[PDB]
RNA sequence: AUUCUGUGAUACCUAGGGGACGGGUAAAGGCGAAGGCAAUCUUUUAUGUAAAAACUGACGUCGAAGGACGAAGGCAAAGGGAACAAAAAGGAUUAGAUACCCCAGUAGUCUUUGCAGACAAUUAUGAAUGCCAUAGGUUAGAUUUUUAAUUUAGUCUAUAAA
RNA sequence: AAUAUUUUUGU
């Protein structure tokens, strides 16, 4: 049983080094399969569209959503930059503002992800409690 | 149950490592200048890392490496010692404690605004 | 909204009359207890829109 | 104009929440609102304990309600609301950029959706 | 996001470090023995390991300076044809 | 009235050259690599050749000679230009045989394009008078829209909410006055109906009241209205009340312009043993393995799913080369999205071992040491 | 004809804003009726006392792109009826 | 939760929680990471001072063009050698 | 056959790759005590 | 060093207050006659820009003077006063040190009602009209064979003729 | 990466 478990360790260390999850009706050829394609030299997994657009809705409108707001701040509450969300100058405005109106409204938390949120999210059990003290 | 807590505060100047309970009541609150350090030494990085043994040798005075057994390690600022007291508890001097700690946060104290700050100062 | 009560009659007029319960094809297949009990219905119905609508589009209720 | 209020009450009594809600309602009615929705959520997390009248709230019994009334009507709605120390606190908005086309396009309140505008 | 834009005309396309600057390694041998000081003590046996190691580093001989990077020159080829052009 | 400068242009070689087709179509909300691009499904550029005598020389039919650094040496001179001349001047080309010997490795398994079938298999070829069509008439039904292939509406399925909504508003709210009328046509060749009918044994049909009327009747039935005005805006079918909409219509032709064979009911006469049963097996990579809930596999440079079933059950770094069977290509189409994806079915031994034969791999050959 | 076709369009919105008058609540009756029905202590399956147990969660963006890239699955039969009517609605007019 | 409330403040958005495939010094480095790429370490500083809004102005046009002259500059010198590979 | 030349070149960057990573997780922590 | 701390500090918490500030988003971005304007909700106010149609029919530009607006600091009155900080004051540095640095710290900064009218109030470039060849970005729109190219009004780099 | 002792004069 040694044998094998040694080998599934070694074979998934493989597997994490093909940087590329092979689809139905991709063509490749011998290229795609040497190091220079594999090494993964993009650092960056942008997204295509705004999102804005494609799913054609005003974010000022949907200030309650609180995994809407969730998503487009970083853990520490922070707004996330045009880079990660890839919006344009209008829609990163319009969804800037969407999360100012939510936080400045006292509906959402400024300096993390909604506390319902993080009870879904791993550590659920490893949150931070407060003892009564008394 | 909330586990314990090993908070190590460092600014530019000196370092605080604090080991509280649950119920975050200080348990071994010291200081640089609790080994004999004087108005110069409490910043260099060899002090941070002789406060950080000694605190951990503390601990096992104490036998709290068989009583603590979920820790965490709250970091607050950027000082020398920020380094220096993690190193000691990823090595050997604190292999026993590595065991319990479940979690690892940052609680540096940053103003959105806030009141105002010291103007700058000209060195020159 | 750049309305008035021209325009406004004219689409509860045309919304009623494009919503009216249709009633059966022939009268033998007509059934009394549910052609008779959408026209009451549909009437109710009616009434509450108008009723909403109006202070909907009431000027009154506007800003500057 | 199509306004939203979204009011935080003491997890203590449902009652309460209902006094509340049918105060406001009626007010708006009775003025000449429209009512287009109640949403009942239930009580979960605030975004941090908030102390109101002496007292420590960690969770209030949110609930949203979507009208259409005047600016005198709104005002004088969110206002008793304040008044009213058994609410944590509130969120009043206007919905919309207040356009026809758009303001015909909101109904019940969302929440496994969204307010396609 | 916007696209990189198109650098203004410059004197001289190039990096200042053309090949990477090498680190002694020896230096980091030194950080280690340095560590165990620290924990385990000076006149003590668990740095016996570790000082060899230094010793045996400082012994064997440097490696050979690398060829030096053509970057500089290819960029020197396409400086008027990527950015606005070449001031003087 | 054309010059006879501006007359050679128009017939030239370089004006010919298609326009960049978009890219294959990929999902609109998900995440991609920017400063990194693999193959492509379809190609988009067109490939270009030259003769050895002029390769030599760069010369390719293009604004400049090409270096010979990376043009010469191959095989299969292939070269792919995305700009003439860029704002470094200088053609910005690429090596083609990526997109150019991939059509010639699937042309070379002999096997044709089928339409899509759901799970008695019954391999109708696409390339006939009935389903091939695009041009049509006001007169054909419903009963024949199944049949086409290239519509003008869009799927709406698979448009976005944001795609929706321009559509709804730039596309077809600016109809109603042109639909109104198609009404009418429609209710002038009813009430000739009648008129014919009872002749046996046109009315104008301008009339604002029948229309309006005539709408309110379907209100009840609104399957009926639907048929109405997909054949208005050439909607593609969506509800079976079929011909394979589930996922929609291709974006091409369902043949993709990749193999133009009809058939493959055909058989190989073997030399010696002569006809065979199968068609020649062909080896193929393993990728991805199992231990994702599918394997991969690459078939003459496609990605296929593997058999319905070792090499698929675990990675072996020992292996050189990487894991390779032999396999059977069953099925081949093309999907919405311009993908080519091939059932690939597994392959007998007797096969496998037969087409060695041909090759020297064979390690005992069938033919007379073959006892038995 | 120009200033026709904004009042046509002005009527749509109205008719639009008709149909979604059955849920609107207009008179004292149907406050109470609503608020009654709604405002229980045992609404959120009740266990839990929350709109985050029976709706687990409210939408977020991996769900949104999840039903146009992970699916593409039987949410587009639903999809479809709402999207075809729409259509629909807008040639004809009826607000079907 | 039910009896203990959870402790809503800022470190609990900086928390990093150890796991299976996450031990101690795998939720250090992934601090780490997050603590720099929110830029926490460049707060300390700026907010350590007062920084009229000119100065905090003028500052800011000063990092923003270095930052879009070193975009262009690696974008120009990627672009050499996607032009080098290709024999021009 | 082209496919096995370019394979084998990947399988050599794989596994000193993966070697190297080994040393970052190993270098992590700290054992030059020798305990 | 002056200074804080055994009258229990720093550090780590709990519960009540109290003032002013505005993190990310954020960009060569934008808005106003300028000065200047960056958390948030409701209310409120004048220009400006795009696309088509319709309407008035030279009703236009500049504009001494008067009047209005006008940054920070300042004066006057009443509030507020956490933080910062001219003054005053102390500790160091130094040949000397009012200084630069440090321990503390009042006006003042903030709110309301007036006075005041000086600024590198800058693009060191008054406002406005007509006109002159290109390219690369960028901002808000419009059109389209919405993929990607035309186009209106701005702004910013590098050039031609000059 | 955020570091900073002092250092005048020249018909
Ligand atoms: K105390
Ligand atoms: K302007
Ligand atoms: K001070
Ligand atoms: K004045
Ligand atoms: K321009
Ligand atoms: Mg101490
Ligand atoms: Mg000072
Ligand atoms: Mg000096
Ligand atoms: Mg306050
Ligand atoms: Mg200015
Ligand atoms: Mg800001
Ligand atoms: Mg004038
Ligand atoms: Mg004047
Ligand atoms: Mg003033
Ligand atoms: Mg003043
Ligand atoms: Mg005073
Ligand atoms: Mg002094
Ligand atoms: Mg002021
Ligand atoms: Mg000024
Ligand atoms: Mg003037
Ligand atoms: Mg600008
Ligand atoms: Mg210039
Ligand atoms: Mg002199």
């Amino acid at each position: 049983v040694q044998e094998l478990l040694q080998s599934e360790v070694t074979s998934n260390n493989y597997m994490r080094m093909m940087r590329r999850r092979w689809n139905n009706g991709d063509v490749y050829a011998p290229r795609d399969l040497s190091p220079y394609e594999m090494k993964g030299r993009n650092g960056g997994w942008v997204e295509a569209a705004d999102v804005v657009d494609e799913l054609g809705f005003s974010p000022l409108d949907n200030y309650r959503n609180f995994s809407l707001i969730s998503d487009y701040i970083t853990p520490f509450g922070r707004i996330r930059h045009s880079k990660e969300t890839g919006l344009k100058p209008v829609n990163q405005r319009k969804i800037a503002k969407m999360v100012r109106r939510a936080i400045g409204l006292g509906i959402h938390p400024s300096v993390h992800k909604h506390p319902e949120i993080l009870k879904n999210s791993n550590g659920r059990h490893l949150l931070p409690l407060v003892v009564p003290k008394g | 149950d909330e586990p314990y807590h090993f908070h190590i505060y460092s600014h530019k100047h000196n370092t605080h490592i604090t080991v509280t309970k649950p119920n975050r009541d200080a348990l071994i609150s010291l200081s640089c200048g609790n080994l004999g350090f004087k108005k110069s030494n409490r910043k260099h990085y060899d002090s941070a890392y002789q406060l950080g043994a000694y605190v951990v040798d503390k601990m096992h005075q104490m036998n709290l490496h068989n009583k603590i057994k979920k820790m965490e390690v709250v970091l607050r600022g950027f000082g020398p010692g920020r380094e220096a007291v993690i190193k000691v508890l990823l090595g050997n001097e604190g292999r026993m404690l590595r065991s319990s700690i479940v979690r690892v946060s940052d609680a540096t104290r940053l103003k959105f605004g806030g009141t105002r700050s010291k103007k700058p100062r000209r060195l020159g | 909204y750049l309305l008035n009560k021209d325009e406004f009659d004219s689409a509860i007029q045309y919304a009623e009359h494009i919503l009216k319960p249709i009633k059966a094809e022939d009268r033998l297949t007509a059934d009394p207890e549910k052609e008779d009990e959408e026209a009451r219905e549909h009437a109710a119905r009616h009434a509450k829109a108008v009723a909403a609508l109006e202070r909907i589009a009431k000027l009154e209720h506007g800003g500057a | 104009m199509l306004y939203e209020t979204i009011g935080i009450v003491r997890p203590g009594n449902i009652a309460e929440v209902k006094e509340l809600v049918l105060t406001a309602g009626k007010l708006i009615l009775n003025q000449g609102g429209v009512i287009r929705d109640i949403k009942n959520w239930g009580t979960f997390l605030l975004p941090r304990p908030i102390s109101t009248n002496q007292q420590r709230h960690n969770r209030g019994h949110y609930f949203v309600m979507r009208y259409d009334a005047s600016i005198a009507t709104h005002e004088e709605v969110r206002r008793t609301m304040k008044a009213d120390p058994r609410v944590i606190r509130t969120a009043n908005v206007k919905l919309g950029d207040g356009k026809l086309e758009t303001l015909s396009r909101f109904g019940a309140i969302p929440w496994r959706s969204l307010e396609e505008a | 996001p916007n696209k990189p834009i198109r650098l203004p005309p410059l004197k001289q396309l190039r990096v200042r470090q053309a090949n990477k600057a090498e680190e002694n390694p020896c230096i980091a041998v030194m950080s280690s023995v340095l560590a165990c000081w620290a924990s385990a003590g000076y006149n003590s046996a668990g740095c016996a390991t570790v000082e060899n190691a230094l010793r045996a580093c400082m012994d064997a001989p440097k490696p050979a300076p690398k060829p030096n990077n053509t970057i500089n020159y290819h960029l020197s080829r396409f400086q008027e044809r990527l950015t606005q052009g070449k001031s003087k | 009235g054309v010059s006879p400068g501006g007359a050679l242009l128009r017939t030239s070689r370089m004006f010919s050259l298609p326009p960049v087709i978009p890219p294959p179509p990929g999902n609109k909300l998900q995440m991609i690599s920017e400063r990194a691009s693999a193959t492509e499904a379809y190609p988009t550029h067109q490939v270009l050749t030259t003769f050895e005598s002029s390769r030599s020389r760069g010369d390719w039919g293009l604004k400049r000679p090409l270096p010979l650094k990376s043009t010469t040496g191959t095989t299969y001179p292939m070269v792919k230009v995305k700009e003439m001349d860029s704002l470094e001047q200088i053609t910005d080309f690429t090596s083609g045989t990526q997109h150019g010997l991939t059509l010639k490795k699937f042309q070379a398994l002999n096997i044709p394009i089928s339409t899509p079938s759901e799970i008695r298999p019954v391999q109708r070829s696409v390339f006939e008078a009935d389903t091939d069509v695009t041009a049509f008439s006001p007169d054909e039904q419903i009963q024949e829209a199944e049949k086409r292939w290239k519509f003008s509406g869009p799927w709406l399925a698979g448009m976005t909410p944001g795609e929706f909504k321009e559509y709804l508003a730039k596309t077809v709210r600016p109809k109603r006055a042109e639909f109104r009328k198609f009404i009418q046509k429609k209710i002038a060749a009813q009430k000739t109906e009648a008129a014919n009918r009872e002749l046996q044994e046109k009315p104008e049909s301008i009339t604002d009241d029948e229309v309006t009327e005539y709408l309110r009747r379907l209100r009840n039935d609104n399957q009926v209205l639907y048929d109405l005005v997909g054949q208005f805006l050439d909607l593609a079918p969506l509800k079976p009340p079929s011909p394979y909409g589930g996922r929609g219509p291709p974006i091409t032709h369902p043949s993709a312009g990749i193999s133009y064979l009809r058939t493959a009911a055909y058989l190989n006469n073997h030399p010696i043993y002569g006809p065979q049963k199968s068609h020649p097996p062909v080896q193929a990579r393993v990728l991805k393995p199992r231990r994702g809930n599918d394997a991969k596999i690459g078939v003459a440079g496609f990605v296929a799913d593997g058999p319905l079933g070792s090499v698929m059950d675990k990675f072996d770094p020992s292996i050189e080369g990487g894991a390779k069977l032999w396999v059977n290509v069953d099925k081949a189409t093309v999907d919405s999205t311009g993908r080519v994806q091939l059932t690939v079915s597994d392959a007998k031994a007797t096969d496998v071992l037969i087409a060695k034969e041909l090759i020297g791999d064979a390690r005992e050959p069938i033919f007379g040491s073959a006892p038995k | 004809e120009k200033e026709a076709m904004k009042s046509e369009a002005r009527r749509d919105a109205v008719v639009q804003l008709y149909v979604a008058s059955k849920n609107f609540i207009v008179d004292e009756k149907e406050l109470e009726e609503h608020v009654n029905k709604h405002f229980t202590e045992k609404i959120h399956n009740a266990s839990g006392r929350s709109i985050w147990d029976s709706q687990k969660n409210p939408i977020s963006m991996r769900e949104l792109r999840n039903e146009f890239s992970g699916f593409n699955t039987t949410s587009a039969a639903v999809k479809t009826t709402v999207r075809q009517k729409n259509v629909a609605e807008e040639l004809t007019g009826g607000k079907l | 939760q039910q009896e203990l409330n959870i402790r809503l403040r800022p470190s609990t958005g900086r928390t990093f929680y150890v796991s299976g495939h996450q031990d101690f010094a795998g939720a250090l480095k992934l601090l780490h990471r997050t603590v720099a790429a929110n830029k926490v370490k460049k707060d300390v500083r700026l907010q350590r001072f007062h920084e009229r809004p000119a100065l905090k102005r003028k500052r800011n046009l000063r990092e923003r063009w270095r930052a879009r002259f070193k975009e262009g500059f690696k974008a120009a010198v990627n672009r050499t050698f996607e032009l080098k590979n290709q024999g021009w | 056959e082209l496919e096995n030349k370019t394979y084998e070149s990947w399988k050599k960057w794989a596994t000193t790759e993966i070697a190297r990573q080994e040393s970052a997780r190993a270098s992590m922590y700290t054992n030059v005590v020798d305990n």
